[PDB]
C-alpha cells in the first residue's frame, strides 16, 4: 500500500467518482443526439412547437428512446469554431421553407449552408435528416411564381408533384460522399404529426448502421 | 451611425499612435535578461533530478 | 513414414499465422479507448486471448513437444493437465463466440436495446463468467478418452464426456450460430429496406454466411468420426483413424486460426485502429 | 447543517440497541461517518466508521465483532447497531462526517451526540499534565506528544485538533500541522516537529475554553489524547 | 464625411507603421547570435489522467501547482490531483457544451462556459460537501471562448462576439466592457500584474486592454489567420500567440512589434494552446496534428516534440513552479510532462 488513512480514503472517493462517471457515461450512451440547423428564417421554433440565449436543447423521449435536440441558431458567430464540437451527433436535423424561394436567394443561403454541413470534415460518417416544410404553401405559390426563378435549369412543368422531386434531387446532389452517409427527405407540413416518426424511423436507420460498423458487417 | 463607428476608430487609432515606444534591441535586451537571470530555476529547462521531481512515482 | 512431416509442418504454419495476429490483437484491444467505447472490442479481446491459449495450450504443446519434438511425457499429472488446459482453451474460443453473436443479433436485430441490454461493465461479468465456467467444466475431462495408446473397451465415462463435448463444441454452437445468424439476416433485408442498400446488405449476408459455413464445414470430421467411432462400427485399420483423425484436428484447429480474420480483420474501424496503433505504437 | 443523535436510555448490561443520527443540511451520500464516544468525565475514543458508499468499514479493538455499524443515504441516516453490551461502552456517543480528497477538512462538523447509561500497535497521544491554569488576554502554548512520527512521505502530518466547550460538541480547529479551519479565528495557530506538536492561542477570550484534544489519522485507530482543560 | 475619415483611418495606420518599423534596430534573432541552443528536450509522460470520456477543451492549473481542472463536451468537469492521479471533484454542468475553464487563484472557485454564452462559477469550497453554481453570469451573446479569475471576486470573459467583459461576482453584471475587436475573440491571457491582459481574436489582430480604464492600448497584427491561442510573457512585457495559420509569433508591449515567428515549413495545422514556460525561455505550442511541440523562446530553432496524444491536443498549461506541463487533446486523456 504505502499509503496513510487519508490518502486510501481519496482513492477511494476517486474510484467512486470513476464508478459515477462510467455510469453517467453508459446513460448518455442510450441517447441520440440529433443537431438543429435552419434556414435564415427561424422555421426550427415553429416546427418543435408542434412537437411541443445561444445553444437550447429540446428533452423528449419517443417509444422508448431518449432524444437530444440541439438548435444553435441563436449562435450568431462563426460556425467555424464551435461546429467541430459536435461530431458524433447521430443525426443533423436541416429545414428548408419550400415557400422561400420568390424572396443570393433564401434557398440559395440554405443550399449554401448545407453544402457547408455536408462537405464538413467532421461530418463524413453523420447523417442529414433533411425537412421540407411550408409544402402547402410552396404547392401555393410554384404556378405563380416560376421555378426558374431559382432554378435557372428547372425546365419541368410548375405543378408540385415533380416540383417537390426537383428540389429534393437537388438537395440530395451537394453530398459529394453518397457511402459514408446518407441524407433523409421529408416534405412536412404545419400539421404532421408524423415527423417525430419519421425521424425515429432515420434514427433506428442510423443506430442499425453504426451498429453493423461496430460489429464489422458493414 | 457608420460615421460614428469611423471616428470610434480614428479616436482609438490616435490613442494608439499617441505612445512612447522602445527600441527592439532594447526589447530584446531586456527579454533576453529575464530568461539568464531565471535560467537555473526552470525545471523544464535543466532537468530537475529525480529526488526533487514530484512526478518520480 | 513419411507422412510425419505433415503435421509438424501445418501446426508451424498454423503457429506463424495465429500467434502474432491474435497477439496483436490484444495488443490493440487491450487500451482503455476500446475495452470502454464498445462492447465489440471486449468481447474480441476475449476471442483473442482464447485463441492465443487455443494455440499455445493444443498446438504449441501437445501437436509440437508430445507428437514430434518431446514425446515421452509422464502421463499421470501434466499430460491429463494439458488435456484439461486445452479443453478449457476449446471452449473459451468457441463460447465466446457465443456471446458475439448474441451481441451482433441484438445490435442488428433491436439496436434500441442495444446499449441498454449490452455494455462493456455486463461483458466484462459475461467474459469472466465464461471463462471461469469453461474451466470448471473442462475439469471432467481429466478422464478423457484414451485410443491411440491402445484399441480397448471404452466405458460409460468415456461415452458422457465425449457426449458432452461434442455437444457444448460443435452441436450447440453451430445451433445458435445458425438461427442468429439467419435471423439477423432476415430481419436486415426484410422489414426496413428504408435506404435500399445492397452493397451493405450483400457484405454482411456474405460474411456471416462465411462464419456458419465455414465453421460448420471445418468442424464436421472431428465430430463425424468420434460418431463413427461410437455408433458406425467398430472396423479395422488402426492407422486410418489415426491419419483421418489428425486431418481432423488439423481442419478444426485452422477454424480456430482464421476467426482471427473472419472476426477482426474485416471490421474497417478495427483496421483504422490497427494502424493508427501501429503508427502511434512504432 | 445540523447532525442530530438520536436514541440511548438504560440498558441493561448484555442488552443491545441502535443508534441513528439524521443529517440534514449536507452531501451524507458523499461525506465518510466516524462514530466517536466519550466516557462521562473521560475523554474521547473513536469506535466506527464508514466510508462514502459503505464499501470500507473499521472498528475500534473494544468494539470490533461487538458492534455493526450500518449507513442509510436515501433517509439521510447513519446507524450503529451493538451487540452484548459491557459495563463499559456507557458514554456521551458523537456522530462526526469526515470528507476526504486533497485539502479537505476531516472531522469538520460533530453533531450534539447522545447519551447512554449501562447499569451495573497503536500509536499513544499524551498531553501534559492534563490541566493548564489560564487568565483572559494570555496567551498559552498546548502541547501532546505522539508514539511514533506522523509525518508520512507525502510530507503533510496528520495531528489534528479539537475544542470542547463546556456542554458542547467538540470542534475543529487545526485540521493538519499547521493549518486552520473554517469559522475558527486566525487566533488559534499550531505547528510542531515530528512526534512533538504544540498550539498557541494569541489571546484567548472567555470563548475559547474547555478540554483540548489531538488525534492522529496516520494509523488508522485514530487515538486520541487526554483532555488539557483551561480555566482561571 | 465617410470618405475623409476612412483616408484619416488609412493614412494613421500608416504612420503607426511607420513609428514601428522606425524602432526596429537589430531583430531578436541577430540579438540572440552566440548563444547556446536549449537543445532535446526529453520530456515523458509522468501522469495520465484517463477519467474523461469525451474531448477535453480546457484545462487549468491550480497555483498550488497540482490540482488541475478539465472540462470536456459531456456534463462533466473533472479537478484532478496532479501528484497523486485521483479525481478530487466531478463537477455536473447544466451544459455539456463547455470551452473553456478557468480555476480561481485562491483555489476556492472554478469557471466554466460554452455555447451557453454563460460563464457558470462554482463554488469548491462550500459548507457542504458538493460543489454548487455560485452565479450565473450571464449578458455574453456569442459562445464564451476563456475566462481567467483575476480574483475571487473578479472575472474577465472572452466571448463569441466581438467583445470581452470584466464581470464582478456577487452581482451578475459586468463593470468594464472592452469593445475593440472584430470576429470571434478566443482565448485571453491576464497579465501577473492584474492590470492588463491580452486577448485574441479571429480578426488575425490581439490587444492589450486595461482592465481599470477600460480602454485598449496598442494593437498587434501580423497574423494571416485567426488567432487560436495567446500567452502572456512571464515578465510581463511581451506575449506569444497561435494562429491557424500553423505559425506562433512573440510579440512586445513597448515595441508593439512582433520579434520573431515561430513557423517551420513541416507544420500545416493550426496551434490550439500557447504557453510559456517558467523564464520564458521553452514555448510549447498544441497543434492540431494530433501533436504539441517545444519551441525555443529566443531561438526559433525547435526542441523536443511531445507525441503522446492519439488527437488533437486543445488544452496545454504549464504550472507555476514550472516543474510540469500538462496537456490535454480530443481523446479523452490528459498527459502530464516533466
Ligand atoms: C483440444 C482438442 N484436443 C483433442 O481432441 C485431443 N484428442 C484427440 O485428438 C483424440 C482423442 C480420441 C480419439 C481421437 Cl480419433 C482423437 C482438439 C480439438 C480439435 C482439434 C485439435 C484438438
Amino acid at each position: 500500500c504505502t499509503l496513510s488513512a487519508e490518502d486510501k480514503a481519496a482513492v477511494e472517493r476517486s474510484k467512486m467518482i470513476d464508478r459515477n462517471l462510467r455510469e453517467d457515461g453508459e446513460k448518455a450512451a442510450r441517447e441520440v443526439k440529433l443537431l438543429l440547423l435552419g434556414a435564415g428564417e427561424s422555421g426550427k421554433s415553429t416546427i418543435v412547437k408542434q412537437m411541443k440565449t445561444g445553444i437550447v436543447e429540446t428533452h423528449f423521449t419517443f417509444k422508448d428512446l431518449h432524444f437530444k435536440m440541439f438548435d444553435v441558431g441563436g449562435q450568431r458567430s462563426e460556425r467555424k469554431k464551435w461546429i467541430h464540437c459536435f461530431e458524433g451527433v447521430t443525426a443533423i436535423i436541416f429545414c428548408v421553407a419550400l415557400s422561400d424561394y420568390d424572396l443570393m436567394n433564401r434557398m440559395h443561403e440554405s443550399m449554401k449552408l448545407f453544402d457547408s454541413i455536408c462537405n464538413n470534415k467532421w461530418f463524413t460518417d453523420t447523417s442529414i435528416i433533411l425537412f421540407l416544410n411550408k409544402k402547402d404553401l410552396f404547392e401555393e405559390k410554384i404556378k405563380k411564381s416560376p421555378l426558374t426563378i431559382c432554378y435557372p435549369e428547372y425546365a419541368g412543368s410548375n405543378t408540385y408533384e415533380e416540383a417537390a422531386a426537383y428540389i429534393q434531387c437537388q438537395f440530395e446532389d451537394l453530398n459529394k460522399r453518397k457511402d459514408t452517409k446518407e441524407i433523409y427527405t421529408h416534405f412536412t407540413c404545419a400539421t404532421d404529426t408524423k415527423n417525430v416518426q419519421f425521424v425515429f424511423d432515420a434514427v433506428t436507420d442510423v443506430i442499425i448502421k453504426n451498429n453493423l460498423k461496430d460489429c464489422g458487417l458493414f | 451611425a457608420s460615421i460614428a463607428q469611423a471616428r470610434k476608430l480614428v479616436e482609438q487609432l490616435k490613442m494608439e499612435a499617441n505612445i512612447d515606444r522602445i527600441k527592439v534591441s532594447k526589447a530584446a535586451a531586456d527579454l533576453m535578461a529575464y530568461c539568464e537571470a531565471h535560467a537555473k530555476e526552470d525545471p523544464l529547462l535543466t532537468p530537475v533530478p529525480a529526488s526533487e521531481n514530484p512526478f518520480r512515482e | 513414414c513419411g507422412l510425419g512431416f505433415v503435421p509438424v509442418v501445418y501446426y508451424s504454419l498454423l503457429l506463424c499465422l495465429g500467434l502474432p495476429a491474435n497477439i496483436l490483437t490484444v495488443i490493440i484491444l487491450s487500451q482503455l479507448v476500446a475495452r470502454r467505447q464498445k462492447s465489440v472490442y471486449n468481447y474480441l479481446l476475449a476471442l483473442a486471448a482464447a485463441d492465443i491459449l487455443v494455440l499455445f495450450f493444443i498446438v504449441f504443446v501437445d501437436f509440437l513437444l508430445e507428437d514430434f519434438i518431446l514425446n515421452m511425457q509422464m502421463p499421470q499429472v501434466p499430460d491429463k493437465i494439458i488435456e484439461v488446459l486445452e479443453f478449457s482453451s476449446i471452449h473459451t474460443s468457441i463460447w465466446i463466440t457465443v456471446p458475439l453473436t448474441i451481441d451482433r443479433y441484438i445490435a442488428v436485430c433491436h439496436p434500441l436495446k442495444y446499449h441498454t441490454v449490452s455494455y462493456p461493465a455486463r461483458t466484462r461479468k459475461v467474459i469472466v463468467s465464461v471463462y471461469i465456467t469453461c474451466f470448471l467444466t473442462s475439469i471432467p475431462y481429466y478422464w478423457w478418452p484414451n485410443i491411440w495408446t491402445e484399441d480397448y473397451i471404452s466405458t460409460s465415462v468415456h461415452h458422457v464426456l465425449i457426449w458432452i463435448h461434442c455437444f457444448t463444441v460443435y452441436l450447440v454452437p453451430c445451433s445458435i450460430f445458425f438461427i442468429l445468424n439467419s435471423i439477423i439476416v432476415y430481419k436486415l433485408r426484410r422489414k426496413s429496406n428504408f435506404r435500399l442498400r445492397g452493397y451493405s446488405t450483400g457484405k454482411t449476408t456474405a460474411i456471416l454466411f462465411t462464419i456458419t459455413s465455414i465453421f460448420a464445414t471445418l468442424w464436421a470430421p472431428r465430430i463425424i468420426m468420434i460418431l463413427y467411432h461410437l455408433y458406425g462400427a467398430p472396423i479395422q485399420n488402426r492407422w486410418l483413424v489415426h491419419i483421418m483423425s489428425d486431418i481432423a484436428n488439423m481442419l478444426a484447429l485452422l477454424n480456430t486460426a482464421i476467426n482471427f480474420f473472419l472476426y477482426c480483420f474485416i471490421s474497417k474501424r478495427f483496421r483504422t485502429m490497427a494502424a493508427a496503433t501501429l503508427k502511434a505504437f512504432f | 447543517v445540523q447532525l442530530v443523535e438520536s436514541g440511548g436510555g438504560l440498558v441493561q448490561p448484555g442488552g443491545s440497541r441502535k443508534l441513528s443520527c439524521s443529517a440534514s443540511g449536507f452531501a451524507f451520500s458523499s461525506f465518510g461517518m466516524h462514530w466517536v464516544r466519550q466516557a462521562p468525565e473521560k475523554g474521547l475514543e473513536w469506535v466506527a466508521y464508514i466510508s462514502s458508499g459503505s464499501g470500507t468499514i473499521y472498528y475500534a479493538d473494544t468494539v470490533k465483532g461487538r458492534f455493526t455499524i450500518s449507513r442509510d443515504d436515501p433517509k439521510n441516516t447513519l446507524f450503529l447497531q451493538m451487540t452484548s453490551l459491557r459495563s463499559e461502552d456507557t458514554a456521551m456517543y458523537y456522530c462526526v462526517r469526515s470528507i476526504y480528497y486533497y485539502g479537505s477538512s476531516p472531522f469538520d462538523f460533530w453533531g450534539q451526540g447522545t447519551t447512554l447509561t449501562v447499569s451495573s500497535s497503536d500509536i499513544v497521544m499524551t498531553q501534559a499534565t492534563s490541566s493548564v491554569p489560564v487568565t483572559p488576554g494570555e496567551s498559552v502554548s498546548i502541547s501532546c506528544r505522539s508514539s511514533k512520527s506522523l509525518l508520512h512521505s507525502n510530507g503533510n502530518t496528520y495531528l489534528y485538533w479539537f475544542l470542547q466547550r463546556p456542554g458542547q460538541s467538540p470542534q475543529l480547529l487545526i485540521y493538519r500541522m499547521s493549518n486552520l479551519a473554517s469559522g475558527v479565528p486566525d487566533r488559534f495557530s499550531g505547528s510542531g516537529s515530528g512526534t512533538a506538536f504544540t498550539l498557541t492561542i494569541s489571546r484567548l477570550e472567555a470563548e475559547d475554553v474547555g478540554v483540548y484534544y489531538c488525534m492522529q489519522h496516520l494509523e488508522y485507530p485514530l487515538t486520541f489524547g487526554a483532555g488539557t482543560k483551561l480555566e482561571l | 464625411e465617410l470618405d475623409q475619415l476612412r483616408q484619416e483611418a488609412e493614412q494613421l495606420k500608416n504612420q503607426i507603421r511607420d513609428a514601428r518599423k522606425a524602432c526596429a534596430d537589430a531583430t531578436l534573432s541577430q540579438i540572440t547570435n552566440n548563444i547556446d541552443p536549449v537543445g532535446r528536450i526529453q520530456m515523458r509522460t509522468r501522469r495520465t489522467l484517463r477519467g474523461h470520456l469525451a474531448k477535453i477543451y480546457a484545462m487549468h492549473w491550480g497555483t498550488d501547482s497540482r490540482l488541475l481542472v478539465s472540462a470536456s463536451q459531456d456534463g462533466k468537469l473533472i479537478i484532478w490531483d496532479s501528484y497523486t492521479t485521483n479525481k478530487v471533484h466531478a463537477i455536473p454542468l447544466r451544459s455539456s457544451w463547455v470551452m473553456t475553464c478557468a480555476y480561481a487563484p485562491s483555489g476556492n472557485y472554478v469557471a466554466c462556459g460554452g455555447l451557453d454564452n454563460i460563464c457558470s462559477i462554482y463554488n469548491l469550497k462550500t459548507r457542504e460537501g458538493n460543489v454548487r453554481v455560485s452565479r450565473e453570469l450571464a449578458g455574453h451573446t456569442g459562445y464564451l471562448s476563456c475566462c481567467r479569475f483575476l480574483d475571487d471576486n473578479q472575472i474577465v470573459t472572452s466571448s463569441g462576439d466581438t467583445t470581452c467583459a470584466l464581470w464582478d461576482i456577487e452581482t451578475g453584471q459586468q463593470t468594464t466592457t472592452f469593445t475593440g475587436h472584430t470576429g470571434d475573440v478566443m482565448s485571453l491571457s491576464l497579465a501577473p500584474d492584474t492590470r492588463l491582459f491580452v486577448s485574441g481574436a479571429c480578426d488575425a489582430s490581439a490587444k492589450l486592454w486595461d482592465v481599470r480604464e477600460g480602454m485598449c492600448r496598442q494593437t498587434f497584427t501580423g497574423h494571416e489567420s485567426d488567432i487560436n491561442a495567446i500567452c502572456f510573457f512571464p515578465n510581463g512585457n511581451a506575449f506569444a500567440t497561435g494562429s491557424d495559420d500553423a505559425t506562433c509569433r512573440l510579440f512586445d508591449l513597448r515595441a508593439d512589434q512582433e520579434l520573431m515567428t515561430y513557423s517551420h515549413d513541416n507544420i500545416i495545422c493550426g496551434i490550439t494552446s500557447v504557453s510559456f514556460s517558467k523564464s520564458g525561455r521553452l514555448l510549447l505550442a498544441g497543434y492540431d496534428d494530433f501533436n504539441c511541440n517545444v519551441w525555443d523562446a529566443l531561438k526559433a530553432d525547435r526542441a523536443g516534440v511531445l507525441a503522446g496524444h492519439d488527437n488533437r491536443v486543445s488544452c496545454l498549461g504549464v504550472t507555476d513552479d514550472g516543474m510540469a506541463v500538462a496537456t490535454g487533446s480530443w481523446d479523452s486523456f490528459l498527459k502530464i510532462w516533466n
